[PDB]
């Protein structure tokens, strides 16, 4: 949860 | 020896992902039209920001093997080499060649774009000392991809899976700085040298973004994530 956008970016 | 076929391969596929940033122009050429406020150049900064760490991350997740690494391990790299790959970006930008008397008023404007006097100087010195280096477009690519795919980063859990990957890049910088410049036998290690005062970014850049005489720091959420402020 503390770094969802750029976990979010790295999966996509 | 030359460039390998596979060596060949991996800088002209470095080179085309690296290619997919924003134009240096399309950022001096705004800079060098008109003066702006620090309020105006903060938001140019943030916006500017934001686009780099979205392309950085296209640009990661295209690096060899990056994929095949733990989640954890991905995310950390990631954290870790942002501010350092938007200093290098800006060094690559500021050393550009531009018309007579631009590069003296691009330098003038950034110096008085709001950041603090206690940063201007480490700031510029760093970006005249990649000058000296007269790098080629392959070169900056290249040291891109070795900033990012650090070993030696904190909470890196598996270092040999990240060393493997960097090696690689490592090699090709290495043959290239020979062929490009065979009148200076320590162009890698200059380069590599570099490297290291580009980490000093790391420790003072939430300070220097603090900083900025402005009246209010807004980020992104975004850039919160990357460079923890706010
Ligand atoms: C952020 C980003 C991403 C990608 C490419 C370039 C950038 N960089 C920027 O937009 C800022 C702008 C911003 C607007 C004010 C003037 C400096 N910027 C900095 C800098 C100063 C302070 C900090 Cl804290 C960070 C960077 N050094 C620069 C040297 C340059 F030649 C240049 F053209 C722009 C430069």
């Amino acid at each position: 949860k503390d770094h969802q956008l750029l976990r979010y970016l790295l999966d996509k | 020896m030359e460039l390998t076929p596979d060596q060949q391969t991996l800088l002209h596929f470095i080179m085309d992902s690296y290619n997919k940033q924003r134009m240096p122009q399309e950022i001096t050429n705004k800079i060098l039209k008109e003066a702006f406020s620090a309020e105006e150049n903060f938001l140019i900064l943030t916006e500017m920001a934001t686009n780099h760490v979205q392309v950085l991350v296209e640009f990661t997740k295209k690096l060899p093997g990056f994929q095949t690494l733990d989640h954890e391990d991905q995310i950390a790299l990631l954290k870790g080499s942002a501010v350092e790959a938007m200093f290098l970006r800006s060094a690559e930008i500021f050393n550009k060649k531009l018309p007579s008397g631009h590069s003296d008023l691009l330098e003038a404007r950034i110096r008085n774009s709001g950041i603090s006097d206690e940063y201007i100087t480490p700031m510029f010195s760093f970006y005249k000392s990649i000058g000296e280096l007269k790098m080629t477009q392959e070169e900056y690519a290249l040291l891109t991809a070795i900033v990012i795919l650090s070993p030696d980063r904190q909470y890196i859990k598996d270092r040999e899976a990240v060393e493997k990957l960097q090696e690689p890049l490592l090699d090709v910088l290495q043959k290239l700085c020979k062929i490009h410049q065979p009148e200076n036998p320590q162009h890698f290690a200059c380069l590599l040298g570099r490297l290291t005062e580009l980490r000093t970014f790391n420790h003072h850049h939430a300070e220097m973004l603090m900083s900025w005489r402005v009246n209010d720091h807004k980020f992104t959420p975004l850039l919160c994530e990357i460079w923890d402020v706010q």
